[PDB]
């Protein structure tokens, strides 16, 4: 995700 | 060398008939597009027709539209003028007179006042 | 065409002064300009280069923090501004024009110069095997010059230039390139050499050949005069 | 932590378009070239070739990274890197989109005023209008470099923090108007005064409206479903961001990158001739 | 009348071309038949030169087989370094629509013309920095085709009226006058001897003029169409022209006739160009279709092709060394070509 | 009328043509073959030279 | 790194003439030039004089005017001293921007004046460029024509089957009849020319008179939508 945290890791 | 030479031309009555011929040396004879020119005493060259390659393509000034017809013999060099119903204004020297370059649809100056390309002409009086 | 510096005068040292050439009757925008100086009794040396269009700079590492040079094409005119001046400067400055093309012949035409007075490595040497040589009227003689590095290029060009200073005057280009003959000298003037040494001679030396010629190299930056040879006459 | 179950998927959908972009793009460049090695290299013939440039550095710098990240469970690396990424991530984005931008501006240039001469130069191979694309390209990417870190989430991971009153919602929107919705009313404005004037003075009428439709409904269908899921993950607190559909969606942006090449080299005969003897 | 006198003429032409036909004992493809051709030629650009704006109308290399001169349309005349490509200088012409251009054998000058009837000459050097009109040369009533210098002082030119003129520069005064062709004069050539110039016109003749005598020697009339160029073979003896009629054809200055034409059945488009090589023994010719095709002048054998430019080619020129070609095409490119090993 | 000096000019330049000695083709057509033989060695386009002594290389 | 000091200043010297041609193309392609065709009874003399005054040697070949309308700049190029025969010198302006050809449409001389345009419409090199057409002396053509002194169909007698076409424009409250032979004589070109364009070039017709002011909007008018239809071409929309 490119300007945004992602919603996993 | 490129040289051309028209006869049969001479005095008519009106309503009489000429054949016209041109007989062409130097070039071959067939590549090149063909016009028949005339002078009239008191004025400069006009065209008067013309015709392709193939002898397909023909065309005419109005003064003549119906009473002439052009021909071509690319088997024997010649070219020829059927002239029909002469009338007075048809008096003039009659010149033949080759396009310039072979394979070509234009033709600019064989109307010019010393073009190369052009016989010596035949006078008709009529 | 001329050239005419001015500015100059006598300067305490550390203090500052502008020189200014000005050029006339000629293509000034189409020209490179080079300052040389000449300290009071002693041979050439140059001191700066701006090309044409200002778009190529150099200096002598004698001068290199310590003058700038620039030109104004739209008024014909060059400037030198010398800072930090030193006794070392106390010299005679000279503007010489230069062109460069194919066949062009650089260094052609020089100014008259201005006298400028303050108060109290790796360069290629030239070398001239003579500081005097006596001559006479119908003699002939021949001025020989050395260098410590090939001067042929592999594009076949030999680029050495000869000089003549008549004690008048300034500097006259005789010869470029080793062979060639500069425009307005009489064809009396011959040259040769190897690449490493060259000669320049005279058929017939005559009244107006007296003075000190110079060769110079122009295969690298720095540019580099010889000592000079005098003609006694 | 993640189930591999759905963190395969994102690695797959991420190396599809991954050689999806590097393959088409490529070989519309090599046949733009192999043309382009002969004479007549047209005008549009620069925009055409620019453009493959910045989807190409959308494969190499914006999927590549996030694949390589993605396949590893964390960033792998220092705050000093991670910075670097992040910015370079952006850049492809501003780059492909005013692009295509500028391309439509000159198209409407060159005939909508035919009689205007452009004063300045041109190379071969640039205009001024690519260059300033790229340099607004670098320019808007920089706050990348303030908003990313390494940051104890928890050992730590690469990761973004926001003034809360301004938060998400002020940069996140600012990205969907600069690269979404500007763009596709500048394009679509371009592309009716042209029907517009040629209609004004038939084939060519035709043709415009083929790439008019073609090229504002594509450019929407491509970045319309990206951009709604991260306006809503941004705008509401409680969407569901960890729901399979909505974790890929967020990927997908790069799709765009993928068609642009299909078309301008079907409607450039000179490319579209290329294309078909290889 | 002057039916006697046009009797009187054409007697004189049935015993010239009886003399000529008396002459013609064999040709010059049965003695040919003896030696080996040539074998394929293949050259390759090793420079392009850009730069022009427009067309490019014609070209003339230096003496020293390294400058060259260059003329469009745009109304730049353009210097080129051969071997750098680099731009030695170059000049803006008064009017654009030049059509000839020349470059004196010293080097010290080159002249330039076109639809203004007048050829200008440019001072190349001089105390200045800056190239300059040294000479307008007007007296021409149609538009300049060809000039030539003989040396500093003197230029042949040839013209739109049918007419050629010897110059001076220091005066600006036709030495004499050149009359008898009765088209445009097209193209013009000096003898190596430089005492004896051919010129070819738009009435499908050539003429062999005396610089000294003022006075046309012979005539040549094999072409059946306008003849766009001339040039003289190495030994001077014998030239060569082209025609819109598509061929190519050689005269000796002694045996007075055609000996040999160039020609094939897949090429129906005039020539606008042709050159020698150093030996003599290819003849190069430039075609409306835009390649060069280059002769056997020996044998009439097609043996290579020049094939790099876009649009017709408009000029051609072999070095004096033989080392190399120039081709200059209305595509306004120059490129030069040589063989290899 | 002017034009019987036009033919009278003609004739002339006619006369001054018809007067001038020929060689038979075959002796001019030897001098060109001999030329051409004697200075095949020296041609660099119908005998390219190594790229060595080419200027225009590379 | 190999080039001598000398060879360096020559390529800053070549560098900089570069940077001059680079300028100056920018004024030659920002400049549209056109061509002046016409007989000596042509008005086309009257229509440069005119031209001359309102916007902006002895053996000279050629002559040129420059104008400029709404910024755009115009230069017009005329003959001198040429001969008669031109199929060589004509092929100079095989790259102008349009070829304006003035016409005497009262010498019903007409057919000298068809031949003549039938020759630039089929040239090799010419084609491709269009013609702006001029068919000038309106103001005579009617008085001629209302006399009724002398007969078109004694010249051409088709005349007699032509008539007027529904786009006809009698905009002045002309006479019928001189609408009629207006529209005949503009269509004997028209004739000739949608013959063989191919849709590569293309003819303007316009009636005009030595008077009209007009004139300059006219040309600028065509050579706007010549140069737009070049650009739908190499944009490949078209
Ligand atoms: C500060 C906020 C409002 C963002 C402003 C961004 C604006 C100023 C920038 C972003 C991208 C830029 C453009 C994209 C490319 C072109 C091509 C050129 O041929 C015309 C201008 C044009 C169209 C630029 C105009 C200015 C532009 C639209
Ligand atoms: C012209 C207006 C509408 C748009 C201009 C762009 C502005 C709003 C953009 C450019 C850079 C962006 C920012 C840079 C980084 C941060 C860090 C974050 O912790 C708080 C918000 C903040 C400060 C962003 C807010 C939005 C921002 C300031
Ligand atoms: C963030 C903001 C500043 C970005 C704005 C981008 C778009 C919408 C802007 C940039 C340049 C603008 C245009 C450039 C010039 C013209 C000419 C005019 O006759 C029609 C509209 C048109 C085509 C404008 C439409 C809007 C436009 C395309």
């Amino acid at each position: 995700c490119y300007f945004q945290n992602c919603p996993r890791g | 060398q490129v040289q051309l030479q028209e006869s049969g031309g001479g005095l008519v009555q009106p309503g009489g008939s000429l054949r016209l011929s041109c007989a062409a040396s130097g070039f071959t004879f067939s590549n090149y597009k063909m016009n028949w020119v005339r002078q009239a005493p008191g004025k400069g060259l006009e065209w008067v027709s013309d015709i392709s390659q193939s002898g397909a393509s023909i065309s005419y000034t109005g003064s003549v539209k119906g009473r002439f017809t052009i021909s071509r013999d690319n088997a024997k060099n010649t070219l020829y003028l059927q002239m029909n119903s002469l009338k007075p204004e048809d008096t003039a020297v009659y010149y033949c007179a080759r396009c310039p370059a072979p394979f070509t649809r234009d033709c600019f100056d064989v109307t010019s006042t010393t073009y190369a390309y052009r016989g010596q002409g035949t006078q008709v009086t009529v | 065409v001329q050239l005419v510096e001015s500015g100059g005068g006598l300067v305490q040292p550390g203090g500052s002064r502008k020189l200014s050439c000005s050029a006339s009757g000629f293509a000034f925008s189409s020209f490179g300009m080079h300052w040389v100086r000449q300290a009071p009794e002693k041979g050439l040396e140059w001191v700066a280069y701006i090309s044409s269009g200002s778009g190529t700079i150099y200096y002598a590492d004698t001068v290199k923090g310590r003058f700038t040079i620039s030109r104004d094409d739209p008024k014909n005119t060059l400037f030198l501004q010398m800072t930090s001046l030193r006794s070392e400067d106390t010299a005679m400055y000279y503007c010489v024009r230069s062109i460069y093309y194919y066949g062009s012949s650089p260094f052609d035409f020089w100014g008259q110069g201005t006298t400028l007075t303050v108060s109290a490595s790796a360069d290629i040497v030239m070398t001239q095997a003579t500081s005097s040589v006596p001559v006479t009227p119908g003699e002939s003689v021949s001025i020989s010059c050395r260098s410590s590095k090939s001067l042929l290029h592999s594009n076949g060009n030999t680029y050495l230039y000869w000089f003549l200073q008549r004690p008048g005057q300034s500097p006259q280009l005789l010869i470029y390139r080793m062979s060639n003959l500069a425009s307005g000298v009489p064809d009396r003037f011959s040259g040769s050499g190897s690449g490493t040494a060259f000669t320049l001679t005279i058929s017939r030396l005559e009244a107006e050949d007296v003075g000190v010629y110079y060769c110079m190299q122009h295969l690298e930056y720095p540019l580099t005069f010889g000592a000079g040879t005098k003609l006694e006459l | 932590t993640r189930d591999p179950l759905l963190a395969r998927a994102e690695l797959a959908l991420l190396s599809i378009v991954f050689v999806a972009v590097a393959l088409s793009n490529g070989l519309v460049l090599a046949a733009l070239a192999r043309r382009g090695r002969r004479g007549h290299w047209a005008p549009i013939h620069v925009f055409i070739g620019h453009l493959c440039l910045a989807d190409l550095a959308v494969a190499l710098f914006q999927v590549l990274p996030q694949l390589a990240w993605k396949a590893t469970d964390r960033f792998r690396g220092p705050d000093a890197l991670c910075r670097a990424v992040k910015y370079l991530q952006m850049v492809g984005m501003y780059a492909s989109s005013y692009m295509i931008l500028a391309m439509t501006l000159d198209r409407h240039r060159a005939i909508c005023r035919p009689m205007l001469a452009y004063r300045h130069g041109s190379g071969a191979h640039w205009n001024r209008p690519v260059l300033v694309a790229w340099a607004f390209s670098l320019l808007l990417s920089l706050p990348q470099l303030f908003i990313f870190a390494q940051r104890n989430v928890e050992v730590t991971d690469c990761w973004a923090c926001f003034a809360e009153p301004w938060g998400r919602r002020t940069y996140v929107t600012w990205i969907a108007l600069m690269v979404f919705v500007a763009p596709t009313l500048g394009i679509a404005a371009c592309q009716v005064l042209i029907f517009r004037e040629i209609h004004a003075s038939s084939a060519a009428v035709a043709k415009t409206v083929r790439m008019t439709l073609v090229i504002v409904v594509v450019y929407v269908l491509c970045w319309a479903p990206f951009f709604l899921v991260q306006l809503w993950a941004a705008w509401d607190p409680e969407a569901p961001l960890e729901g399979a559909p909505f974790v890929l969606l967020m990927l997908l942006a790069s799709l765009n990158s993928c068609t642009n090449p299909w078309i301008y080299a079907s409607f450039s005969s000179s490319v579209s001739s290329e294309l078909r003897s290889l | 009348e002057l039916d006697q006198l046009r009797q009187e003429a054409e007697q004189l032409k049935n015993q010239i071309r009886d003399a000529r036909k008396a002459c013609a004992d064999a040709t010059l493809s049965q003695i040919t038949n003896n030696i080996d051709p040539v074998g394929r030629i293949q050259m390759r650009t090793r420079r392009t030169l850009r730069g022009h704006l427009a067309k490019i109308y014609a070209m003339h290399w230096g003496t020293d087989s390294r400058l060259l001169v260059s003329a469009s349309q745009d109304g730049k005349l353009i210097i080129w370094d051969s071997y750098t490509t680099n731009k030695v200088h170059a000049i803006p012409l008064r009017s654009s629509w030049v059509m000839t251009c020349a470059y004196a054998p010293s080097g010290n000058y080159v002249a330039c013309g076109g639809l203004d009837n007048i050829c200008s000459i440019y001072n190349l050097k001089t105390r200045e920095g800056n190239v300059r009109v040294s000479r307008e040369l007007a007296g021409h009533t149609g538009y300049l085709s060809c000039c030539r210098f003989l040396d500093d002082n003197q230029i042949v030119t040839s013209s739109g009226d049918t007419t050629c003129a010897l110059w001076d520069i220091e005066t600006g005064q036709q030495t004499t006058t050149f009359t008898g062709h009765t088209g445009d004069v097209m193209s013009l050539s000096l003898a190596p001897d430089t005492r004896l110039f051919v010129s070819g016109a738009c009435d499908a003749s050539a003429k062999l003029w005396d610089v000294r005598e003022g006075m046309c020697r012979q005539t040549f009339t094999g072409h059946e169409s306008d003849i766009n160029a001339i040039c003289f073979f190495p030994n001077g003896n014998a030239f060569a022209t082209g025609s819109d009629d598509a061929t190519c054809r050689l005269f000796d200055l002694r045996a007075d006739q055609e000996l040999m034409t160039y020609s094939h059945d897949n090429i129906i488009c005039g020539i606008t160009s042709v050159s020698f090589s150093k030996s003599g023994r290819l003849l190069l010719a430039g075609y409306d279709d835009f390649n060069c095709n280059v002769w056997d002048a020996l044998k009439a054998d097609r043996a290579g092709v020049l094939a790099g430019h876009d649009n017709r080619v408009s000029c051609l020129g072999v070095t004096d060394d033989g080392m190399a070609v120039a081709t200059g095409s209305w595509d306004s490119f120059l490129k030069i070509w040589n063989g290899s090993s | 009328t002017a034009s019987i000096a036009q033919a009278r000019k003609l004739v002339e330049q006619l006369k001054m043509e018809a007067n001038i000695d020929r060689i038979k083709v075959s002796k001019a057509a030897a001098d060109l073959m001999a030329y051409c033989e004697a200075h095949a060695k020296e041609d660099p386009l119908l005998t390219p030279v190594p790229a060595s002594e080419n200027p225009f290389r590379e | 790194c190999t080039l001598s000091a000398e060879d360096k200043a020559a390529v800053e010297r070549s560098k900089m003439i570069e940077k001059q041609l680079q300028k100056d193309k920018q004024v030659y392609r920002a400049t549209h030039r056109l061509l002046l065709l016409g007989a000596d009874n042509s008005g086309k003399s009257t229509i440069v004089k005119q031209m001359r005054i309102y916007h902006v040697v002895k053996t000279s070949g050629i002559f040129e005017t420059k104008f400029q309308v709404d910024k755009v700049n115009f230069h017009m190029f005329d003959v001198g001293a040429q001969r008669d025969e031109r199929r060589k010198w004509i092929q100079c302006f095989n790259d102008v921007t349009a070829i304006i050809f003035v016409v005497d449409s009262s010498d019903y001389r007409l057919q000298e004046a068809l031949n003549d345009f039938k020759s630039i419409w089929n040239n090799r090199w010419l084609r491709t460029i269009s013609v702006i057409l001029f068919l000038n002396k309106q103001d005579l053509l009617a008085e001629k024509v209302l006399a009724g002194k002398s007969k078109i169909e004694d010249y051409f007698p088709e005349f007699a089957r032509y008539t007027t076409p529904e786009d006809a424009t009698p905009e002045p409250g002309e006479d019928p009849r001189v609408t009629r032979a207006k529209y005949f004589i503009r269509d004997e070109f028209l004739r000739i020319s949608t013959a063989s364009g191919d849709g590569r070039h293309y003819c303007y017709p316009h009636f005009t008179c030595s008077v009209d002011t007009e004139n300059a909007r006219r040309i600028f008018n065509d050579c706007r939508d010549i140069i737009q239809r070049m650009h739908l071409r190499q944009y490949e929309l078209l």
